[PDB]
């Protein structure tokens, strides 16, 4: 509509008119301007108290409310299960005998749908909203973390893999990053089934090494290879400390209790050949991923916003005071990168997304885990600021193996502060405007990277017209 | 071990400090290029610059002969020129 | 200035509504932002490039005891530099 | 602001587009209302 609008204003304006490149820019007269058609101290503290004591309350209560709206697809659809299962489970114990009776006591499939109710049930329902001081929270808290049992078993994969940086403790999250986060909405059963049996093998192999009767083990061998890095035990995970498990009993807890909810809710010449049989896996996965229907959503500005936090940790442990030669090399790779990403989102292609994304994880791991302690000290005996660092690293992964399930949106041109003229928008146009190099930078790559007949300084009037405008 | 006494003042406002004035320095004169241009805009859209070229030429030819008079009226014209943009869009609209 | 560039607008005139070269844009787009990160990050190279100390080990090249009672004279003092000094072995240090 | 503010939208829809033309004609007309300060004071008028 917006472009029809605007095209039949042009005509109009040529229609009138009626009655080389640089000729068209320098044509404009007064004409295009006019007005076509309109175009006594107690009872004060005890107030105050009562303030203080419903102003924590309603905080309180609207978290749990906001936390419950969260909830809210995993709560309505257990309460119809357990609905069901109250129903179902009388006839089960008493004989069992038929099943489309039983489900037809109380259009085949609704979200949301209501029947014959059982006093029990709601009876149970206000009992536990009787209770609200702390329980409710409390309740409404696990059912959250229920709600979202994926996210956790990566989180706990995660912090387990930023301590005892191993290799064997470093094959699970780049999966993660690479295969399960890529898949289906749901991660394959397969997937699920590889996380729990390596971390099995896992911590049953460390045991067995953690032997001292091992040559590695002699207390001498141990006490002199105390802080080095590269010690064989240590980069493959195998060396001997009092606390060897260091988040491997929590996360294969993690990985059955997500198991467990899951199942309870939904449905769990030789060269040639070999080649041949395993590559076509590869290209299938990889095209399907590619093309399919999906929901579009745009995430840019949550990956940029967790880059700028990553710069500034890697500035504050280069004021912490070796690690600073690397510390500037992964600057200016971050500057690079996020130049790279810059420009995949304007040009809107997934595929080159996907393949930088797979560069950059491969390349932050490699990087991160082997030659960081090649050339400094371990990476987790110290340097919290480098945990700090990968842990939002992987944040960006995250959220940019989402952007790329879901795809690029259309019409993402536009800065995200001039949706709304708020009075708190006006404040961080302003803030962001502040900070050094940012609309120079935001302004050329832009130029750079979208098609347009205008000049660099053209491009540059145009922009600052805007911004003072707005 | 022993290192030669080159440390000086070290970071952490030592000479950090420093280098943020120097960065926010050198960012408001890189501002400088981006933040008010289209202010200067009237004066540098023109489509054709013919008749004031001439008018500056002439300016100084009449300048190098010694006619100050005609230099001072020119001047007034110029100045006249510079001070009302209106008079400019027609004066440097483009010839036909 | 503006003269020139409108002469070099005529000479080379181009299409009507057209994609600005590829080339010209990556090229001067590259140059400004590779300038602009320049700035941005040289200084830390130089501030952490200036305060590159390396450890020189020095070790005692002479070492003088002197054993004295009250104030009247040393009973003992002996001095020993090169040949009594010795450096530790690895192994000797394992050893500690 | 309101015609100024629609017309820097329009310029930058257009140029989303991928319709060159349009953009250089707006881009015109943008360029021409900075250049006149007097047709700024009528486009920049209280609407009634
Ligand atoms: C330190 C280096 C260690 C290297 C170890 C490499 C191991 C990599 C792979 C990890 C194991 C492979 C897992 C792949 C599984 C794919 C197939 C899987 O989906 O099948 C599952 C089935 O899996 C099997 O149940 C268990 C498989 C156990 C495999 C053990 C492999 C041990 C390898 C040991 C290697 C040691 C190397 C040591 C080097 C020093 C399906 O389960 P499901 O049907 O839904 O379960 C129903 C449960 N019910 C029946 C009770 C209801
Ligand atoms: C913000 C304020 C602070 C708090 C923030 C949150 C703090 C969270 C603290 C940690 C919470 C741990 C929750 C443990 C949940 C156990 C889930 C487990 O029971 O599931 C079963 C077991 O799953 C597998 O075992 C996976 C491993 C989980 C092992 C957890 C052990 C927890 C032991 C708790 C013992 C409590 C004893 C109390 C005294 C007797 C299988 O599922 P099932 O019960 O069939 O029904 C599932 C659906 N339901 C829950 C809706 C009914
Ligand atoms: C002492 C230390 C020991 C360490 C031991 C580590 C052992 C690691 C073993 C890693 C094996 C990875 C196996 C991946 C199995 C994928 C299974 C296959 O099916 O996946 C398909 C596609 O696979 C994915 O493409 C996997 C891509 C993984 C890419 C990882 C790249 C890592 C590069 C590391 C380079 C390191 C260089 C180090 C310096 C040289 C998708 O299938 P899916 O959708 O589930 O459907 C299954 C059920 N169906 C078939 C019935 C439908
Ligand atoms: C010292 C400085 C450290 C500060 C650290 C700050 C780092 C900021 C980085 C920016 C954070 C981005 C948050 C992104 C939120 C996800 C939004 C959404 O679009 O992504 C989801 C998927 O994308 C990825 O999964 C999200 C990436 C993982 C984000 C984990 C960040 C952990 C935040 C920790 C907060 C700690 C708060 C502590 C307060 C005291 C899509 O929804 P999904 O979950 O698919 O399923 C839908 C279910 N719904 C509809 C009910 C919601
Ligand atoms: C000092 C630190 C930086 C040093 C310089 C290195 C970093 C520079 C990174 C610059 C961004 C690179 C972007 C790479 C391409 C991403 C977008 C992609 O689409 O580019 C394509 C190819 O681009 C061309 O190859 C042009 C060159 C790309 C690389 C630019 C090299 C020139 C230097 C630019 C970077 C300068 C950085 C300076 C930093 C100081 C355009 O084709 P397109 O129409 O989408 O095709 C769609 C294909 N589909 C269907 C699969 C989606
Ligand atoms: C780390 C190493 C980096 C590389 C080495 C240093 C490189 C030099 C530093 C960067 C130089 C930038 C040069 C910018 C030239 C701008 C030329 C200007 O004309 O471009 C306009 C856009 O320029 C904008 O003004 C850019 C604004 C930002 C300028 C300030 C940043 C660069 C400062 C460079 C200082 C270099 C000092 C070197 C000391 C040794 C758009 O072109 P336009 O005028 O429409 O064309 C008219 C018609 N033509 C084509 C026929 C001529
Ligand atoms: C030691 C201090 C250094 C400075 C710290 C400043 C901290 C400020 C903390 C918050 C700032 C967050 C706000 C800026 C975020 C913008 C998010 C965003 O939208 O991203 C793009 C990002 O802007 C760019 O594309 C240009 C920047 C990307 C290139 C980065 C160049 C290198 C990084 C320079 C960092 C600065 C260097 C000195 C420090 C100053 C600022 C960090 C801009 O918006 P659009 O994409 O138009 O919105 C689209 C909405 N769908």
């Amino acid at each position: 509509r917006q472009m029809k609008r605007i095209r039949a204003k042009q005509e109009k304006y040529r229609q009138s008119q009626a009655s080389d490149h640089a000729t068209v820019i320098h044509s404009g007269d007064y004409f295009l301007f006019e007005s076509d058609s309109e175009e006594h101290m107690m009872q004060r503290v005890l107030s105050t108290m009562q303030f203080l004591w419903v102003l924590g309350q309603a905080t309180v209560d609207g978290l749990t409310r906001w936390l419950r709206a969260f909830t809210k697809h995993h709560r309505t659809m257990s309460d119809v299960l357990c609905a069901e299962r109250y129903l179902l489970t009388q006839e089960l114990l008493r004989v069992g005998e038929v099943r489309r009776g039983v489900l037809d006591q109380l259009a085949s499939e609704l979200l949301l749908d209501r029947r014959l109710h059982i006093p029990e049930l709601e009876e149970a329902e206000r009992f536990e909203a009787q209770q609200g001081r702390t329980l409710r929270l409390l309740r409404a808290g696990y059912q959250c973390v229920a709600a979202h049992s994926e996210l956790l078993c990566y989180f706990i994969i995660i912090l387990n893999h930023m301590v005892t940086a191993s290799a064997a403790s470093l094959v699970l999250p780049v999966l993660v990053f690479l295969w399960a986060m890529l898949t289906i909405p749901r991660p394959s059963k397969r997937f699920w089934m590889t996380a729990i049996v390596f971390t099995e093998v896992m911590v049953v192999t460390k045991y067995l090494f953690q032997f001292g009767f091992f040559p590695w083990n002699s207390y001498v061998v141990l006490r002199r290879y105390e802080n080095k890095p590269y010690f064989p035990p240590r980069i493959l995970g195998l060396e001997k400390t009092d606390s060897y498990i260091k988040y491997d009993l929590v996360q294969l807890m993690a990985l059955f209790f997500h198991r467990s909810q899951l199942l309870c809710y939904g449905l769990w010449f030789c060269v040639s050949l070999a080649q041949s049989f395993y590559q076509p896996l590869q290209r299938f996965f990889h095209d399907i991923l590619h093309t399919k229907y999906r929901a579009a959503t745009d995430v840019y500005a949550l990956m940029f916003l967790a880059d700028i936090v990553d710069i500034i940790i890697i500035i504050f442990g280069f004021w912490a005071f070796q690690v600073p030669q690397a510390f500037l090399f992964m600057l200016l790779v971050q500057f690079g990168t996020m130049v790279i990403d810059r420009a995949l989102y304007l040009r809107k292609t997934v595929l080159g997304k996907l393949a930088f994304q797979v560069v950059l994880v491969v390349a932050i791991h490699i990087w991160m885990f082997f030659i960081l302690p090649a050339v400094t000290e371990r990476m987790f005996s110290q340097n919290a600021v480098a945990q700090l660092w990968y842990f939002v690293k992987c944040i960006y992964f995250a959220l940019s193996a989402y952007q790329i399930r879901c795809g690029y949106p259309t019409r993402i041109l536009g800065n995200f502060l001039t949706k709304k003229y708020n009075h708190l928008n006006l404040f961080l146009f302003q803030g962001f405007r502040l900070v050094p190099f940012l609309v120079e930078l935001r302004a050329v790559m832009d130029w750079v990277w979208t098609d347009t007949t205008l000049s660099l300084s053209n491009w540059m009037c145009v922009e600052d017209i805007y911004a003072n405008i707005f | 071990k022993v290192s030669p006494p080159s440390l000086g003042f070290l970071a952490g406002y030592g000479i950090v400090g420093l280098y943020v004035s120097i960065v926010l320095v050198v960012g408001k004169f890189v501002r400088g290029f981006f933040s008010e241009i289209s202010h200067s805009i009237m004066f540098e859209e023109l489509p054709c610059v013919d008749r004031i070229l001439k008018l500056c030429q002439d300016i100084f030819l009449v300048r190098e002969t010694r006619e100050l008079e005609l230099e001072e009226e020119l001047y007034a014209k110029l100045i006249f020129l510079y001070r009302s943009p209106e008079t400019m869009i027609k004066w440097t609209r483009e010839r036909e | 200035i503006i003269k020139c560039s409108r002469e070099t607008e005529k000479k080379y005139p181009q299409p009507k509504g057209q994609k600005k070269k590829k080339i010209v844009k990556y090229g001067m787009g590259g140059l400004i932002i590779l300038f602009l990160i320049a700035i941005i990050w040289f200084p830390l190279l130089f501030m952490s490039l200036i305060r590159s100390v390396v450890g020189v080990v020095n070790q005692p090249i002479d070492v003088t005891v002197t054993l004295k009672l009250g104030g009247y004279e040393p009973l003992f003092t002996m001095s020993a530099q090169q040949p009594s000094i010795v450096p530790f072995t690895p192994q000797a240090y394992e050893e500690l």
